[PDB]
């Protein structure tokens, strides 16, 4: 997970200041969500307005693998266009 | 008799920015006229004889610059001033010209939203069928 | 209903309460003597004659019925059960991958305009699985797409003890080239026991383009100039001719410095790291994964 397109700008014991730069003028918003990497806990998630590229993900646990994603949200239609996600791994 | 190439393919790629540059739908929701193989805008077909193709591309552009100028579009509820669909709606025009210079109703809103949403993405395979062409005649022909 | 021959799925609706649906059996033989039935390995009589009336309400219920005469078995029939749970047909065999968007079962990518593709599923379940795979474009008058074997094709401790299968597809009569009228139909028929369930996708394959990434990626050193020329070439697997089949690039030496073009070079100062994708010219779909070369 060496090069990046979503990274960890800041980060304390229990966050992460995320940011990803556009690359889909398609979209309506984006969806963050995130969740224990080993996938035992649910999966939280958020919306992000398409014009803001970065956010805060508080109350996270320490020494707990978080595996962050990120998607641009164009719609839920059977037949529009639907873009690949985008994710990391931290801490 | 050149239809100039070049000046076609620089046109029909902006109409690919341009339908791509802003998604249709507004703050909506919900789940649920084609150059076919016969009409010759392949590689193969092009070579042969391009007239063919390029009247069907004439046709789809007239087609889709009709509905884009009609009552679907123009009027309630009123369209964004982010929509790309005016400078679509000329780009059409520009391209139509370039090709041969000389010379189904909306009711409720929510059906003109939806219906603008179904042209704008017809309109996003036509256009790159059309930047295909004008591509390959432009570097082949 | 027949789900193949000899093969039937029953269809309920799974509460707590449930009655679970009468059911007909006939044996397949002509015809109204000395005839007897029994489910499964069980030596255990349910009844006899030509049919027989079974009230379906469990997996218990399920499995081989087969009718027998003169010591001689005459048919075989096998049940499978098709649960709807609150009006939901159930989902329980495959994991929901949320990646394109929610409830997403199936996953479908194609690298280029050809009309071949793959689509993948997950499971935790790892034995007594069986899946069909098959598709068409068009439901109407439908048009053959001829489907592979589905296959493991990834196993990736327990916390993390996910199966993934992938299918490979190919349209009959492709035209890389037209403008698609139909979507393409996908349906996966799963079964784990004695439990049938089915998925369906629908999509145009335009839709699910995502080009492999460039390749040959290399960095030339410039003459009276110092900066490099970073090179590149189109996938093998991209369409061809691609004065057609255009594509575009980014590229990005490591907001973090990036760089566009339509041409396979582009002219950077490589410090003490680069990386280039790609996307259709015309429509757009999914960027490529990054290629990436060290400065
Ligand atoms: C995905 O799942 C659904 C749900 O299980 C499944 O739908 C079922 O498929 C069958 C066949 O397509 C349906 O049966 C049909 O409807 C009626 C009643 O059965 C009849 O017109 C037909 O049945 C047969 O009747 C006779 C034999 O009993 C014969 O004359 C002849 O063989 C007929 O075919 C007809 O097939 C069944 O009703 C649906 N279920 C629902 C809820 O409607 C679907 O097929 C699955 N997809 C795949 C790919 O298998």
């Amino acid at each position: 997970d060496v090069p990046r397109d979503l990274e960890v700008v800041a980060a304390t014991p229990t966050s992460l200041l995320i940011s990803w730069e556009h690359d889909y003028p398609y979209r309506r918003y984006y969806r963050i969500t995130y969740g224990e990497t080993g996938g035992n806990s649910p999966v939280q998630e958020f919306t992000v307005p398409k014009d803001v590229d970065t956010a805060t993900i508080s109350g996270l646990k320490p020494g707990v693998d978080y595996t962050i994603t990120v998607y641009a949200v164009t719609s839920s239609y059977k037949y529009d266009m639907q873009y690949s996600p985008i994710s990391i791994n931290y801490r | 008799s050149s239809p100039a190439w070049t000046q076609c393919q620089q046109l029909s790629q902006k109409l690919c920015t341009l339908a791509w540059s802003a998604h249709p739908l507004v703050g909506h929701m919900d789940l649920r006229p084609h150059i076919q193989c016969g009409d010759g805008c392949d590689p193969q077909g092009l070579r042969d004889n391009s007239q063919f193709c390029l009247q069907r591309i004439h046709q789809g552009l007239i087609f889709y610059e009709k509905l884009l100028g009609s009552d679907i579009f123009t009027g309630e509820p009123s369209l964004l001033p982010d929509s790309p669909v005016g400078q679509l709606h000329a780009s059409l025009l520009g391209l139509s010209q370039l090709l041969q210079p000389e010379g189904l109703s909306p009711s409720q809103p929510w059906q003109r939203l939806l219906l603008r949403f179904k042209i704008l993405r017809s309109l996003q395979a036509f256009v790159a069928v059309a930047a295909r062409v004008f591509a390959h005649g432009a570097a082949t022909l | 209903w027949e789900l193949k021959k000899d093969v039937y799925v029953v269809e309920l609706d799974w509460y707590p309460d449930a009655p679970g649906e009468m059911v007909v059996l006939t044996c397949d033989t002509p015809e109204e003597d000395g005839i007897t039935w029994t489910l499964d390995q069980s030596s255990e009589v349910l009844g006899s004659g030509k049919t027989l009336t079974i009230q379906v309400k469990e997996f218990g219920d399920a499995g081989q019925y087969t009718c027998h005469k003169g010591g001689e078995v005459l048919s075989h029939s096998l049940l499978l059960l098709h649960k709807k749970e609150d009006g939901i047909w159930s989902t329980d065999i495959l994991k929901d991958q949320k990646e394109p968007k929610n409830k997403t079962f199936l996953r479908c990518e194609a690298k280029n305009y050809s009309g071949r593709f793959t689509c993948w599923w997950l499971t935790t379940i790892s034995t007594d699985l069986t899946f069909s795979v098959k598709s068409s474009r068009g439901s109407s008058d439908p048009q053959g797409v001829t489907c592979g074997a589905a296959t493991l094709s990834a196993e990736r401790r327990g916390d993390n003890k996910e199966y993934e299968y992938s299918v490979e597809c190919q349209e009959d009569s492709a035209c890389p080239a037209a403008e698609e009228s139909l979507p393409i139909e996908v349906m996966v028929d799963a079964v784990h026991k004695l439990k049938y369930e089915n998925y369906t996708s629908s999509f145009f394959i335009r839709d699910i383009i995502k080009p492999d990434p460039p390749k040959n990626l290399q960095l030339k050193p410039l003459k009276n100039s110092r900066q490099v020329e970073v090179s590149w070439e189109y996938p093998d697997t991209w369409s061809t001719p691609h004065s057609y089949f255009s594509l575009t690039f980014c590229v990005q030496v490591q907001k973090k410095d990036r760089v566009f073009t339509d041409k396979t070079s582009a002219t950077v100062i490589c410090r003490k790291s680069i990386s280039v994708r790609a996307q259709d010219r015309y429509y757009s779909s999914s960027w490529s994964e990054w290629a990436s070369v060290p400065c």
